[PDB]
């Protein structure tokens, strides 16, 4: 196809004549805006001074199973087999 | 409830005017067709309701030569315009100045006045004028000189804004322009408050060392043009973090009565290519804005200081990046400024991105900047032009047609003073105390 | 009763006032449709002093916007809580003011302000015992300066027995906006002196300088200042209109405040104030509240305390704290920084408790004090008139509207014998 | 009560510190999010030492970060335990010194240091009573030394009446990282005399040894190195913050360890680090088993005098005993004008994990090759002019060179004619 | 918060950089379009835009089009610039009278005006970074009058200059010791650091360790891109003790003369299918010694070290570290000067070098850079100055560089200037 001044492959085969050059990069999409947009800054300062978090407090440890006392309800129900020593610690 | 009128005068005048509507045109809604498109009311200031229906753009072209009235009228834009608004003579000046401000002018301007009043009666608000026209030419010129004339007596306190497009120092296109550029000079300096520089070589390189046109046209130039214009209006139809006011604008570039030259720049200006791995930082566009290649004027910043710059702000801009910007500008040290001005910036703010005509070599920008300001070193352009008027003067070459033609001997003699009285005055301001 | 109007000019006056109402709306509960809704009584006993009683129950501020620009009020109507505003006290022109105080308080003000004053002598009538004004302007600009203080000078011709509060933002030299801002300081200076009893000068620049290191916000915007400056002035009658230990009114305020009758120069401080991250690790205390208060990077002016010797202190809290640590709290302050306080006279800070806090928080302050500092604002605002004035630069346009040369040196005189009194003061010794 | 407020400069400085809190932070059982934890009563009852109060319950040190490059500061952060520290207290440049002293202590930090200033007097202003001032800071590293001795100057002037204690690592021979190290260590004595009052010296090559040849373990990483310092740490201040039978404050140990004006800098050990104990095998370990964090040999010379410090239950008797067998065994590791020179106490709750420790501190006449082989390794570098551009160029001189010198060259014949002192 | 600005001249200068940037191109992960597929490291050597791609902050320079417009037609040709791609018309032909006066001036004021351009863009800059090829006439008149330009418009700011002299014996030019000898002159004062790449050296290393018998220049430059990374990588990752620019040359140079620099490389082992080993660092460092590595044709052992500052990279301990360099320091073969107790500046990273794929590197869990200076350098000054002198002697060549403007003097300046130079060397070891 690029036979003579038609298409484009590359900047020297442009030959840009009449008004302008043709798109090299990739961008002229249509309207793209190009570059950082601004005006955001999230917090604002009426919101600042008003609210005024606080530590809110963290979560304790969950302590695990008493297992001594486990055996002590457990003899005083009733219960001496291996088995029923399964059925008991569930509930 | 504040507008004001557009007057248009010259081939290029009229040109360059054309860009301007087709700019605004597109902006504030208004199609070709005049109809609005299937209230905010931001658009009183350029256009005037018609009761129902399209709008009347608040315009008036004038030019003695036709065949700048008849492009015009057959092309797209022959809805927009009051047919009997584009006032045409018959025959053209021929660039003999004083064919058109002796002899031919004074009956075309009453035609001119006549309108001028009519347009005034429909405004609430009258704010100022505008005029568009250049000095190089014989038929500009001379109209020019009366309109203006003419409107500082009717008027008087009414503002003035001046927009002509001077000769390059070097390339140009008429002979005896130089005789045209000064006598202008002669009388515009008595009724503007303000005098921008176009010189039309300076434009040509931001065309071709940014824009990368390697063949550029006068169409380019004139839509470049247009986005000045409109540069300087949105403050004046949309609410802005900081409003300036036509009163604000001799306010502080005029620091004495007389010295009313300005330079425009405006900044940033990229096509589709180079912008895409750019940033448009204000630190860096406000930057940009002060090179010594950006300024729209063909003169050296660096060979006088700078007594008082005001720029206009439009886009997403923030208020933090402009002073924190504006500080570093007077860190720089080749930038020495005058020791009588403690500062010479006025900031201005709004939230109106920059409008690119379709199908354009602009593109679309989030933010943007124009520069306008005062400097010691516009005398030069009067210094070169000066000198090159007594190389006409010394055999009175080219002497034989105007002084024929309605314009006495001893009226060049006049303004060699006024220029050259002007010269020293530029030369006393900057002399430190 | 005891209570005070509200005028605002300049687009200065119509941001602030339209942020200052926002502020105080959401502390007496009222929706901007004038209707209370409170959730505790105590909201409503002092409401009479900024609001007035209408038909239908709701309540509208006492509020009247004057400028030369019809733009400026409104942006103000459309914006959230704009229907509180009386349309009657709308007043405007069609002219525009260039940013010129010849113009302003010369040409049109003077055509203008009649219209004001009928207005404003109206609510003065209104108010069942007017007790003193309130200003907010600005002197940097063109239309604020002129009829801001040319209103001023009108309205005390009438009450000379009120009081009066200046709210002024003065330019400092680090940020500029325009090119006549030495001029027009100047002029307005000369009249505030002899006219405006209590006064207060705020720096934007330093209003950045609070909030871009306290605050640290990423970026502020024109939206921030406001909140923070109306803020501090919100809290300027805090006690005023709530119960409290020890009242103190505008006239309290008064006494304590300015010794000598010119000197009616001070600047203001709130607190608490810091950035999110203090949100959360920081205490919250009387002394803590007190630490911000004098720290030099409090008051919201460019002017630098050590550069000066405090003169007076008064502080003014909020919510309920314990009398004597407070007591101590000020009491020892005042011991190690001797050098930087007035000696000629003991005790010169004040304490001020009102039970009521600001809502949202249970300590806060507002600091008010007089010191020297504020002559390098004086001093720098005048060779800044002078530095331009010997070539006459920018006078045409002052000559241009019935001004002459002759008053001008009389302006530069008045502030360069005030600094020097002002400063007087600093080297005097018992 | 009897608070003590932190304060660290350079790199060092932050990563010890990051790490130190750590070690204290697992002693208290105060979690990352600062809320409490804990079990032993005792455990909060002089919290206030070490941890100020903050609204919710949470506890925040009183310890400020101090640098002039941000590497630490950005990294420090991210890591666990990193968020107590409170966010505003945090100061840090944008330049860094490069490794060059003079510019760190002349040019960039009497620019910067206001900030550092700014934040040293609000959290003292805060304490009910000041105890002490505790900063760790290397002789070897630039950035954090230049402005770590103008910190030291700055403080002692304005507090002419508390007690200072500091921190310093001074480079050896075996273990050489900047060319410029001998320049940096022999200026940082001259203030570090002048103005500190109490140091401590601690050689990183002698880390080494002590995790090979003890800890025996394969990789020594810096963040394994920084673990053995806060263990001996927390035994300074150990007993300042939990009962115990004879309590010492920083002060007493001074006292009782300082005998003279310009004899401050002092060795110190750890105990017990392994790969059923009793106190016999403490002490032997204690004067020997090449514990000593110092490249200094203190067979090489005598004692000036020692202190031990017993953390747990234990019966004084055998404190006692040992103590006096010690000194009785290994006369000539005690000179003859210093009778009785040890010093002991006890504490009831020993760390957390080990059930008897000691921590070593005996003032050693031996440090003199300290100043020594640096003060070799000084005039080599100066006699050429070798490295001298750079602090000639930044405001300093060649005379005030010299002046160390002297006054370091004074320093060792003072000290030294302290080990052949006869009575 | 910390950024560097690239500038590279010449087409020595221009082709280092193409392997340079393909190589921090595939380090720090950004795509050949710069769009990135599928933090902050970039910001080192990258800006945002802020949406969308990145782009390194390079600009090129010479004076001939037909190696500029090759990467406009290479497989690059979207992440640099464009506009800061400026190229000249004509080339100066190895003539530095040529480059130096007659049309370099000519581009001089455009590029300082891009780097002003770049400068603000970013807030943190440290330092520049300068290449130039000696054994040019385009390179050196451009080079050396950029240089002098820089130093005034900014002066303390700190530079880094990685110059090729000429190789011993091979040469491509024929009268590189007319431009070489000048160039001297220019950078000995007004550029604060350079190291040595002779040609030869580079030669050896692939050969001894890749075990390739067809290199050409492509080989050389991934030699030259794999250098930056090893100095820079402290610059931008976690290190148990990061280095900085400005401890490059606080640290190595002795007196304000004495600033030359020498570089070396290690281990560089082939991408063979062998089980290779794990190359412990204290076998590493070892490599990094011995003459027949050195990345330069300059016997360390034939003269006396002055200073060593080593990079350590990859996954290596302090510990590793410190004990090699007592055993370097007890071998007699290696010997360190009685003023200088202590030379070794040791900085450690984490991240393990990035090999470029289809070159001939291979990836290893460690490596070093090893970089000294020694007295030994003057040799390759002192064979330089033996082929200047022969030349001169009959007027041979001068006549095509004198009619362009250069005036007849300054041959005897420079020529005295390393003469200068030459004897400055000797003096410093001289034994105390
Ligand atoms: N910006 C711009 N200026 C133009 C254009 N065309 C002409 N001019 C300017 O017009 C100037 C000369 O004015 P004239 O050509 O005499 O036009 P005129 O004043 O109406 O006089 P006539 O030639 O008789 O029609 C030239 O110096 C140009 O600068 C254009 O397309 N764009
Ligand atoms: N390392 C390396 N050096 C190269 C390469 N190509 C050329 N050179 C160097 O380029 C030098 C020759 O200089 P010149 O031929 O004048 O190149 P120049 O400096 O750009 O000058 P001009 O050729 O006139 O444009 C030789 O000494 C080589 O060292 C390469 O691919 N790798
Ligand atoms: N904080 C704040 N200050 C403002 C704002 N707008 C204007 N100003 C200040 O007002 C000054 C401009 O005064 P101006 O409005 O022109 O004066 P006027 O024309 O007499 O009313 C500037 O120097 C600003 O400091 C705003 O939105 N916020
Ligand atoms: N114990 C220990 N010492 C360290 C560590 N990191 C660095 N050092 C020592 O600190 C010295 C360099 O200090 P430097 O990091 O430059 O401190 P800064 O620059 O002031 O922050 C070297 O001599 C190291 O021996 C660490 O993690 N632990
Ligand atoms: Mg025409």
């Amino acid at each position: 196809y690029p036979w003579n001044n038609r298409t484009q492959n590359t900047l020297l085969l442009k030959d840009d004549v009449g008004r302008s050059k043709p798109s090299a990069y990739s961008l002229p999409p249509v309207d793209y805006t190009y570059g950082r947009p601004l005006e955001r800054d999230e917090e604002g300062a009426k919101e600042v001074s008003m609210t005024w978090k606080y530590h809110a407090e963290t979560r304790p440890k969950e302590p695990d199973r008493d297992f001594a006392k486990l055996n002590k309800m457990s003899l005083t129900q009733g219960l001496h087999k291996s088995n029923q020593f399964s059925d008991y610690r569930k509930r | 409830m504040r507008e004001v009128i557009s007057i248009h005068v010259g081939q290029g005048g009229i040109q360059v005017g054309n860009a301007c509507w087709e700019l605004f045109c597109l902006e504030h809604g208004i199609q070709p067709d005049g109809q609005m498109p299937s209230g905010d009311d931001a658009f009183n200031t350029f256009f005037s309701e018609t009761g129902a229906g399209k709008h009347v753009p608040r315009a008036v072209f004038l030019d003695l030569e036709p065949t700048v009235i008849d492009e015009v009228r057959t092309g797209t834009y022959r809805q927009l315009f009051h047919p009997e608004q584009l006032i045409s003579g018959k025959e053209d000046a021929a660039n003999n100045f004083a064919r058109g401000h002796y002899t031919i002018g004074k009956e075309i301007v009453d035609l001119c006045l006549d309108r001028i009043r009519k347009l005034a009666d429909n405004c609430t608000g009258l704010q100022g004028f505008l005029v568009f026209n250049s000095v190089g030419g014989g038929t500009g010129s001379g109209l020019g000189s009366l309109l203006l004339e003419r409107l500082s007596v009717d008027y008087g306190k009414k503002s003035k804004l001046g927009f002509t497009i001077y000769p390059s120092p070097q390339v140009s296109t008429a002979v005896v322009e130089p005789y045209n550029s000064i006598l202008s000079t002669h009388s515009l300096l008595e009724h503007t408050d303000v005098a921008v520089m176009l010189d039309n070589e300076a434009i040509y390189d931001i065309c071709r060392r940014n824009l990368d046109i390697e063949r550029p046209t006068y169409t380019n130039l004139n839509r470049l043009i247009a986005q000045v214009i409109s540069s300087l209006t949105a403050s004046l139809r949309f609410d802005g973090a900081l409003n300036v006011d036509i009163t604000e604008f001799q306010t502080n570039l005029v620091p004495y009565p007389r010295i009313h030259f300005m330079l425009s720049s405006y900044a940033p200006i990229i096509s589709a290519e180079k912008a895409y791995h750019e940033q448009l930082s204000v630190a860096e566009i406000t930057n940009s804005a002060f090179e010594p290649a950006n300024m729209m004027a063909k003169c050296d910043p660096r060979h006088g200081k700078y007594m008082a710059c005001s720029m206009m702000y439009r886009g997403d801009v923030v208020p933090k990046d402009v002073n924190a910007s504006i500080a570093t500008i007077k860190t720089k040290r080749t930038i020495q400024f005058v020791d009588w001005c403690p500062t010479g910036f006025k900031v201005g703010i709004n939230y109106q991105p920059p409008t690119v005509v379709p199908g354009g070599d602009l593109a679309k920008v989030m933010r943007a900047v124009c520069m306008i300001s005062n400097s010691t070193a516009i005398a030069e352009v009067f210094s070169r032009l000066d000198h090159k008027f007594d190389l006409m003067y010394a055999k009175r070459a080219f002497v034989h047609w105007y002084v024929g033609e309605g314009m006495e001997e001893g009226e060049f003699s006049e303004a060699r003073e006024d220029l050259a009285a002007l010269e020293k005055d530029y030369e006393e301001v900057g002399i430190e105390t | 009763m005891r209570e005070i109007v509200h005028i605002q000019g300049g687009q200065c006056g119509n941001q602030i006032g339209a942020k200052f109402w926002e502020v105080i709306s959401d502390e007496h509960g009222i929706d901007p449709t004038g209707t209370y809704h409170g959730d505790s009584d105590l909201q409503l006993e002092r409401i009479n002093v900024y609001y007035n009683e209408a038909t239908g129950g709701r309540y509208v501020p006492r509020a009247i916007l004057m400028d030369l620009e019809p733009g400026t009020m409104d942006s103000v109507r459309a914006g959230p809580f704009g229907q509180l505003f009386r349309p009657d006290n709308f007043v405007f022109g069609q002219t525009g003011a260039g940013n010129n105080w010849a113009k302003g308080h010369y040409t049109e003000g003077a055509e203008l302000i009649d219209s004001v004053l009928d207005v404003v002598r109206k609510e003065a009538e209104g108010c069942d015992c007017l007790q003193g004004f309130q200003i907010t302007h600005s002197l940097g600009g063109g239309t604020g300066s002129g009829m801001g203080t040319l209103l001023i000078s009108k309205v005390r011709e009438e009450y000379p027995d009120r009081i009066m509060e200046t709210f002024s933002v003065v330019p400092s030299p680090k940020v500029s906006d325009t090119v006549v801002e030495p001029y027009n300081a100047t002029l307005s200076v000369h009249q505030l002196v002899e006219n405006a009893d209590e006064c207060m000068v705020i720096d934007n620049e330093a209003l950045y300088d609070i909030c871009f290191r306290t605050l640290k916000l990423t970026t502020p915007t024109y939206g921030d200042l406001n909140h923070l400056v109306s803020a501090a002035m919100s809290g300027v009658t805090c006690c005023l209109r709530f119960p409290g230990q020890l009242n103190s009114d505008l006239r309290k305020l008064a006494v304590n405040l300015i010794p000598f009758p010119r000197l009616h120069f001070f600047m203001i401080g709130f607190a608490p104030l810091t950035s999110r991250g203090s949100q959360q690790y920081r205490a919250l205390t009387v002394p803590e509240l007190t630490q911000q208060m004098f720290d030099a990077k409090n008051m919201m002016c460019a002017a630098d305390p050590r550069h000066g010797r405090y003169l007076t202190a008064s502080a003014l809290f909020r919510g309920r704290m314990s009398t004597k640590e407070v007591d101590e709290q000020m009491l020892n302050v005042q011991n190690k920084n001797s050098s930087y306080f007035v000696e000629w006279i003991p005790n010169n800070i004040k304490s001020s408790i009102c039970d009521i806090p600001p809502k949202g928080l249970k300590m806060a302050v507002t600091f008010v004090g007089n010191s020297t500092a504020i002559q390098e604002m004086f001093k720098r605002v005048a060779e800044q008139f002078t530095a331009m004035f010997r070539r006459k630069a920018f006078l045409h346009w002052y000559t241009g509207e019935g001004m002459d040369e002759m008053e001008f040196t009389e302006a530069e005189s008045n502030m360069n014998d005030l600094v020097s009194e002002y400063q007087q003061y600093q080297d005097a010794t018992a």
